[PDB]
C-alpha cells in the first residue's frame, strides 16, 4: 500500500 | 432520525482540521464514529435498508396476517421473500457441505483398503 496509515490523536489531547 | 452519539463519547478535531471521536468510558479514541454500527453495513455483503426490491409490496390481511405481493408476477405470497432467498442461499451452501463431505469421506474409505484388501 502507498499511503501509510494515519493513527488518530491519542486520547487526552489538548482542549 | 439523526441520532445524538452515545453517552460518554465526545466529537473532536485533530491538529490538522480533520474529526474524530473520543470515547471517555473507556479512556481510547477512534476515526469511526461510533454510530456507523447501526448505520454503516457490517461487510460488503451487507445492507442496512430492508427495503424490497421493485414491484413487490407488503401488505396485510385481518385473517391472514402480513404477506406480500409481487406485481412483477402478478402473484401473492405469505412468506417472506427477503427471509425465502437468504434461505435458499443456505440451502444451497449446506447441500455442498453434505456433498462434498459425503465425497471425500468415500474417497478415504476407497483410499485406506486398497491397502487392507485381505
Amino acid at each position: 500500500q502507498l499511503m501509510r496509515y494515519q493513527h488518530p490523536p491519542e486520547y487526552g489531547a489538548a482542549r | 432520525f439523526e441520532l445524538p452519539l452515545p453517552e460518554g463519547w465526545e466529537e473532536a478535531r485533530d491538529f490538522d482540521g480533520k474529526v474524530y471521536y473520543i470515547d471517555h468510558r473507556n479512556r481510547t479514541t477512534s476515526w469511526i464514529d461510533p454510530r456507523d454500527r447501526y448505520t454503516k453495513p457490517l461487510t460488503f455483503a451487507d445492507c442496512i435498508s430492508d427495503e424490497l426490491p421493485l414491484g413487490w409490496e407488503e401488505a396485510y390481511d385481518p385473517q391472514v396476517g402480513d404477506y406480500f405481493i409481487d406485481h412483477n408476477t402478478k402473484t401473492t405470497q405469505i412468506e417472506d421473500p427477503r427471509v425465502q432467498w437468504r434461505r435458499e442461499q443456505e440451502h444451497m451452501l449446506k447441500d455442498y457441505l453434505v456433498v462434498a463431505q459425503e465425497a471425500l469421506s468415500a474417497q478415504k474409505e476407497i483410499y485406506q483398503v486398497k491397502q487392507q484388501r485381505l
